[PDB]
């Protein structure tokens, strides 16, 4: 049974800025979660800013914005790795911290945009969680489509190959890098074969060498 | 090797039926379809194709008429009342053919295993067991005796159990087991 | 000697047919829909369809056409049941009454005949002189449409063309012309025939055409203007009009088959075609006036419109709005754009309605553990793939509805201290507020002195001392009643804004970042009792007072934001009493203390959509039997509200629920509504003790319905599901799926569209090479369909596709179960498959994979092998009782973690259905009916106990109790076997007799123990015993329960009384409809009382009621033999309608 509001003034709105000035408070909050800065809008307000800003027809343009924000920040994270200061162990701890962080800083974001993830993005098989969406970005540029792959891989084995014979190698650094590879869905594919193909080889040798020896 | 007088419908795998049936009330087996990869040996006067009357040109203990309830032992016996009231028995394929036969004057089928390849099943086309089908239909009752005829034996409207002209053939095949 | 009860818990949703016309009135456009046994009549209006009447037939609507015979003012309805129950109907409504009357009726079944393939055809001549029925082969029965053929007696003519395909009379012809397509060896000919009622035989059609399209499937007869019949084939179309012959082969058809049609113009001009895979076509035959003679059809062509649902029935309405009756997907209302939108799609989704069928499998589960099972069902087929969640819900009577797009919170006021009912409602929207006054039953926007509106309210209500309070982002503000002006206003020392705010009659607590202040409310002032800072930012507060207390809360609930805690602080000091850690990455978002039955609880609720609740004792100020449930995917918001005489919460979210104590135990009742963002009670006088709800589009007030109805939640898959299971530890589901993929020369098969399986998080393929031996099928190379089966692990809460394990090429999944084996403490996902190939008549290869959802992904633990399909398996006493083809194997789970054959049974033509009670196994055969096997402990092997001796084509089967077995076959009937009780012979024990037969009319696909009604089972005497739900191809869900011998006769007797007094919608005898009927026999009915009837008792007039107990008596179970009026049955019926 329909209903209409008598004298719906439709007046408490003349100017207008409490939008692009909120999209501003968000860019900042982000660029300052990324690039390890501290923001000064303290979380909940930023959260409510989304929940209100986050209404159909707009949520969609917001997502694109939050995405491309990172899309930009990660592509930037590449450059350094695209260097040549060769100690396939620095390169590693490098890439690990470069991960350990993107992690906690996509977790920060998610919490701020919780409402956009568990409302719009969640109502869409099409669209990946903010989380999953960062993993997809950290993949495309960094661990992927780069010398970085074959520089991280050829470097992970190296650490092992050298533990399979009398050195140490810092378990953690690998448990992390390999975990990553897993979390990123490139383990059983950008690391597995080689690993095996390199084991079902090394031990092949040990056989003879040690039978006769 | 014939060609026009061989036009009926081929049914699908059992599972396909199982599947197609759960989505529609409709269940298909109530059509004149011959179960895939099976051929009938009856041209008189591989969908269907002519075959030698019989064959003496090699060993051949004949198969006892399925109806005259006799003992071939290394084989399968399938009963099928064409009017319910009595439970069928035997093997699935047995039953299937039993009905496909009776409803068409046809009594013999051969099932070339999915494995390998007119009809030169001999030296070359040998090496492993095959499935045989003999069918008879007195009244509503129907019975089928199916067995294994070594890969290199011929194929004739004659129901016979062969030995092994291509000394290469197997001993006991999946189908063959359980047969007593 | 066996008694059962069978009710429908859900009418059939699949749409067997739909027709348009003027049935209701000469000036009304109608839409008649056949579900199966139901007939739905709607009326076109504007936005949709208006329900006018919905009757249920005593049969399966096999044919349904309408006709307009000169003489009758409006149209008539011809309906032919599947049991050959014919009839014509009229629509009569005299005020508050609406009856569908039988204007004739009979049965056109011949005792001889051969059930044609292509089924029952039912057609009518445009001259409306008679009806035509292609029932059996070579016999075109004809019915005289004389205004006195009330028995409907008809004659039957001969046909020299046995295999016929489609038939349809032709328009504008002096004598009834019957066109059709028939097949023979030399191909498919399409001829005609003239018919005469006097000569009672065929004369000879005006034309013919010997060789026509190899795959002709539809004879589309065109009206007066053009005339002639069109022939739709599989790749080419042909139109004949006696001396006219055209043909076209648009490659657009090549793809799939056309399966339905509907003329859009009252004359062959434009038509509508249904594709067998979704597509929707529009075929036009551009007319052509000669030069002065008349009209001759020019050129015809087919042009694609777009994609619809898998259109079974198809019918155009008005304004280019087509109705699409899907049978394996949701039916729908469509808009036919004349202006191709983006991606050039003329088709555009207008609206859709739920369609549960075909239910292919389902599991009963009670996620909340509240003693109320729900239904997750593998529903639908190809593209229309989906899962459905059937849950019993509460509704809301909707008194009023506004169109407010933006409400961000709402509160109820009280303008003056005098009156005790609200009269106000403040509606917060983004950057602002708005006060609304309820002028009795109206809504006009006022203004209120003390308040602001250029800010966004966070709360507002009646506090102490005749004062109103408004907390907003800027400041909390106190106001006066009678004087009505601002009288006090707190504020954050430095203009900082309030983040979170609590409040109530006497106290107020607000937060500022970590800063947390407390204010007390007094006369014309807001006194600031205290202040403190939390380690992390605050995200929710609640100072609802409890106990016998007098409005003053000693406590302050709260939930913080990085550490993710949820503690109870002591007010005056903010001292800490209880600190509880929970979450992991999602923070509290709503909190609330409360008393339910007399016990206090605290309820936090994450942003996840989760909801923790503790047994908070006010005295010590600590919480203590931490429970948890999940309600939605969006962060909810709790809000208390009082009912009749009891209190309870209300979880606003994507999946609205309603917490409360049913029995010293919490209870949740999804409200039969979509989104419910904010809410508050509304006690206006114009709106008595109501509720006010706001979604994203509209504000609506109304009261609670509280009359369980069933609510349906759907999760698309875009690919067919076959099986499903519930993993109680991984909080996820198991779903064998399957997508169809085409052929692409590249190296092979590519998908057809994304779907559950092709778009998930983790996803592994089977690396197992036990069949890598050969595997060489030479039919792969040119476009083809090929089933790819996956195992989908699905999240209990969000229903997102977690992991997607693919399977070996040409491999089908068909079994599935989650259990524990041997001494192994794990919990696995054991699959059952089979290697399928068209050249084979059956599978010779297949396997029993064993998985484990460790975390994030699966992990193939075991992996046994076997020769042939694994039709079904099931956890049997720790052991694993699966079944391959003719074999029925039992397995063991060693310490080495492997499955090893351990016992067998080969005496079955094909074991398709298993079931497991104790050491008893109930087996169902493809055609060999049921069998009662047994595990002999000591013997270490199988022993047949009994078995039905009637040949039965089982479809599903279940074990009710130790002695009774329920089965259902392709005949569309149900039956129950029982171990003989004449324990005299040890051979009359090998037999179990069919002691119950019933004709359901539905093709059951799954059965299963479990109920949908709140149980409350401690020791509770119930009138019916046992509970089994069952799924059906038609979407129908039903229920089966056992009865007291004593309750059977009454209800059986009662059933009978009703069939005499109740008019039948076709004058069909209920005894007949429900008669066990197969091509073989046709016994009556027994050990089954269909509760559908025994429920229509509450819907007939009170006069008829007594007109039934008329001399009725009753005696065993209870002491009696005397009469009993209505108010006795009503009690029973009523009390009996509680089990579903
Ligand atoms: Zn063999
Ligand atoms: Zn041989």
């Amino acid at each position: 049974k329909k209903l209409v509001i008598k004298n719906f003034r439709d007046r408490p709105r003349l100017p207008d800025n409490y939008t692009q000035d909120t999209w501003r408070k968000l860019h900042e909050a982000v660029r300052a979660v990324q690039s390890s800065t501290s923001i000064r809008y303290n979380l909940e307000e930023l959260y409510q800013a989304v929940e209100n800003l986050c209404s159909h027809k707009v949520s969609p343009m917001l997502y694109k914005q939050l995405r491309q924000a990172c899309e930009d920040h990660v592509q930037a994270q590449i450059l350094p790795f695209r260097e040549d200061s060769l100690d396939s162990v620095l390169f590693l701890k490098k890439i690990n911290t470069c991960w350990q962080d993107h992690c906690r800083q996509m977790i920060m974001i998610r919490s701020i945009f919780l409402f956009l993830d568990r409302t719009y993005v969640l109502q869409n098989s099409t669209l990946p969680s903010i989380w999953d969406m960062g993993l997809e970005l950290f993949r495309t540029h960094i661990i992927s489509d780069k010398m970085v792959q074959s520089k991280t891989i050829d470097g992970i084995l190296l650490l092992i190959e050298r533990e399979r014979s009398g050195e140490a190698v810092d378990r953690s650094l690998l448990r992390s890098l390999l975990g990553m590879l897993s979390d990123l869905q490139v383990y059983k594919d950008s690391f597995e074969l080689k690993f095996l193909e390199e084991t079902n080889c090394l031990y092949a040798a040990e056989g003879q060498r040690l039978m006769q020896e | 090797p014939d060609e026009i007088n061989k036009l009926i419908e081929t049914g699908l795998n059992t599972v396909e039926y199982f599947t197609s049936q759960q989505v529609t009330g409709t269940s298909s087996l109530g059509k004149n379809t011959i179960p895939p990869g099976v051929t009938g040996l009856l041209t008189n006067a591989p969908k269907i194709a002519i075959v030698p009357a019989d064959d003496k040109t090699v060993p051949g203990k004949p198969i006892p008429n399925p109806l005259l309830g006799l003992d071939s032992t290394p084989s399968t016996q399938t009963v099928l009342d064409l009017s319910g009231k009595t439970l069928p028995s035997g093997s699935y394929k047995g039953v299937k053919l039993a009905k496909f036969g009776k409803e068409n004057l046809m009594t013999r089928f051969i099932e070339e295993p999915r494995e390998n390849p007119d009809f030169k099943r001999g030296r070359d086309t040998g090496g492993f067991h095959r499935r045989e089908y003999s069918i008879g239909w007195v009244g509503d009752e129907v019975k089928v005796t199916e067995w294994c005829n070594p890969s290199c034996s011929p194929i004739t409207a004659a129901a016979r159990r062969f030995e092994c002209t291509c000394h290469q053939c197997p001993v006991t095949c999946s189908e063959c087991e359980r047969d007593t | 000697m066996s008694y059962n009860y069978v009710v429908t818990a859900q009418k059939p949703t699949a749409v067997n047919g739909c027709v348009t016309g003027h049935f209701t009135s000469a000036e009304d456009l109608n839409l008649l829909i056949a579900k199966n046994t139901r007939l739905e009549i709607y009326v076109v209006t504007a936005e949709g369809l208006r329900p006018v009447k919905e009757v249920g037939m005593y049969g399966k609507i096999a044919v349904m056409e309408l006709f307009r015979p000169k003489g009758e003012s409006k149209d008539l309805l011809f309906i032919l049941t599947a049991k050959y129950n014919a009839c014509i109907l009229e629509y009569k409504q005299s005020g508050e009454s609406i009856d569908i009357i039988t204007r004739a009726h009979g049965n056109v079944q011949d005792r001889i005949g051969r059930p044609s393939e292509t089924g029952i055809i039912g057609i009518i001549d445009p001259e409306c002189r008679m009806i035509g029925l292609r029932l059996y082969d070579g016999l075109f029965k004809v019915i005289p449409l004389d205004r006195d053929n009330k028995e409907l007696k008809a004659f039957n003519i001969r046909l020299e063309e046995l295999h016929v395909i489609d038939v349809k009379f032709l328009y504008g012809c002096q004598a009834p012309t019957i066109c059709f397509v028939y097949q023979d060896p030399q191909g498919r000919h399409v001829k005609t025939y003239e018919v005469s009622l006097r000569e009672k035989e065929f004369n000879k059609g005006p034309w013919k055409q010997e060789n026509v399209e190899a795959e002709a499937s539809m004879v589309i007869a065109v009206p007066e203007p053009f005339g002639g019949a069109i022939i739709i084939g599989q790749e080419s179309i042909t139109y004949h009009n006696g001396d006219k012959y055209l043909a076209i082969a648009p490659p657009i058809i090549k793809q799939s088959t056309i399966v339905c049609h509907n003329r859009v113009d009252p004359n062959g001009s434009r038509y509508l075609l249904g594709d067998m895979e979704g597509r929707l076509f529009m075929l036009l035959l551009e007319k052509e006036e000669q030069m002065d003679g008349t009209v001759t059809l020019k050129d015809l062509r087919v042009e694609l419109l777009g994609e619809t649902s898998i259109a079974e029935c198809l019918t155009y309405l008005d304004n280019g709005v087509v109705f699409v009756g899907s049978r394996l997907g949701d039916s729908q209302l469509v808009k036919l754009n004349v202006d191709s939108n983006e991606q050039g799609s003329y088709v555009v989704a207008m609206e859709t309605f739920t369609n549960l069928g075909p239910i292919v499998d389902m599991c009963v589960v009670d996620l909340e553990r509240q003693g109320q099972g729900q239904l997750v069902t593998c529903s639908g087929a190809f593209k229309e793939g989906s899962l459905r969640i059937i849950r019993n819900g509460i509704g809301i009577h909707e008194h009023a509805s506004i169109d407010l797009p933006g409400i961000k919170g709402l509160w109820p006021l009280r303008s003056d201290p005098n009156r005790e009912t609200y009269d106000t409602l403040v509606l917060s929207f983004v950057g602002q507020t708005r006060v609304l006054m309820l002028n009795g039953e109206e809504v006009e926007e006022t203004e209120l002195m003390g308040f602001v509106d250029d800010q966004q309210t966070f709360f507002c209500g009646n506090v102490a001392h005749q004062q109103l309070i408004q907390i907003t982002s800027a400041s909390v503000r106190l106001v006066s009643q009678e004087p009505k002006a601002l009288v006090s206003e707190w504020k954050e020392p430095q203009a900082k804004n309030i983040s979170v705010a609590s409040c109530n009659s006497s106290q107020v607590v607000v937060a500022v970042g970590r800063a947390l202040y407390y204010l007390q409310i007094h006369p014309q002032e807001l006194r600031q009792i205290s202040h403190t800072e939390m380690e992390h930012e605050v995200a929710c507060l609640d100072i609802t007072p409890l106990g016998d207390s007098n409005g003053l809360s000693p406590l302050c609930a709260i939930g913080l934001w990085t550490d993710i805690s949820a503690r109870i602080l002591k007010l005056p000091s903010f001292e800490l009493l209880h600190k509880e850690m929970l979450g992991g990455e999602i923070i509290p978002r709503s909190i609330l203390m409360t008393t339910f039955e007399s016990s206090h609880y605290l309820l936090c609720a994450l942003g996840d959509g989760a909801l923790f609740y503790f047994g908070l004792n006010i005295e010590t100020g600590l919480l203590s039997d931490r429970k948890k449930v999940t309600l939605g995917t969006q962060p909810t918001v709790l809000r208390t509200f009082r009912s009749l005489s009891t209190t309870n919460v209300f979880a606003c979210s994507d999946r609205p629920t309603v917490i409360y104590s049913s029995n010293h135990k919490l209870v949740f009742s999804n409200v039969n509504l979509k989104e419910v963002n904010y809410m508050c009670p509304l006690n206006s006088d114009g709106y008595p003790d109501s509720l006010a709800l706001a979604n994203n589009s509209t504000l609506t007030i109304g009261t609670i319905d509280e009359i369980q109805k069933l609510h349906i939640r759907t999760v698309p898959l875009y690919e067919s599901p076959r099986k499903i299971c519930y993993q109680e530890v991984s909080q996820c589901f198991g779903v064998l799926s399957s997508r169809i993929e085409v052929q692409d020369t590249s190296g092979g098969t590519t998908a057809l569209r994304p779907s559950a399986s092709t778009q998930a998080l983790s996803s592994s393929v089977s690396s197992s090479k036990l069949f890598s031996s050969s595997t060489a099928p030479h039919e792969t190379s040119f476009g083809e369909e090929v089933e790819v089966h996956n195992l989908l692990i699905i999240d209990q809460h969000t229903f997102e596709v977690l992991h997607a394990h693919q399977f070996l090429q040409n491999e089908y999944a068909l079994s599935l179960v989650s259990c524990k084996l041997g001494k192994d403490p794990n919990t696995y996902f054991i699959v059952g498959t089979a290697m399928v190939y068209p050249e084979e008549a059956e599978p010779k290869q297949g396997r029993i994979v064993v998985f484990q959802y460790s975390d994030g992904k699966l992990q193939t633990v075991a992996e046994k092998e076997v020769k042939g399909a694994v039709y079904s398996m099931v956890e049997f006493n720790g052991k694993l009782l699966a079944s391959i083809n003719s074999t029925v194997r039992l397995y063991e789970w060693t310490t080495e973690k492997d499955v090893r054959t351990e016992c067998n049974h080969y005496n079955n033509i094909m074991a398709l259905y298993l079931k497991t009670k104790g050491d008893f196994i109930l087996v169902g055969d493809l055609m060999r009916s049921v069998l009662l096997l047994a595990y002999k402990p000591m013997e270490g092997n199988f022993e047949e106990i009994a078995r039905d001796f009637n040949p039965n084509w089982m479809s599903a089967v279940e074990i009710l109790d130790d002695d009774n077995f329920l089965g259902a076959e392709n005949a569309f009937n149900l039956f129950v076997c029982q171990k003989d009780s004449a324990a005299t012979t040890d051979e009359e024990r090998q037999h179990l007799q069919e002691v119950g037969l019933f004709h359901l009319g539905e093709f059951v696909n799954v059965f299963c123990h479990g109920s949908l009604v709140m149980q409350n089972l401690g020791e509770t005497s119930t009138p019916t015993q046992g509970s089994v739900l069952f799924g059906t191809v038609n979407g129908m869900i039903g229920l089966v329960t056992s009865l007291s011998e004593s309750w059977y006769n009454l209800l059986l007797d009662m059933q009978n009384r009703l069939n005499k007094v109740i008019k039948s919608v076709g004058k069909i005898e209920h005894s007949f409809w429900r008669s066990f009927h197969t091509e073989r026999k046709t016994e009556p009915a027994t050990g089954f009382i269909d509760g559908d009837l025994i429920e229509s008792f509450l819907d007939i007039s009170r006069p008829k009621m007594q007109e039934v107990v008329a001399n009725l008596q009753y005696d065993d179970g209870s002491g009696m033999k005397r009469e009993a009026t209505a108010d006795d049955l009503i009690k029973v019926v009523e009390e009996l309608t509680r089990i579903h």
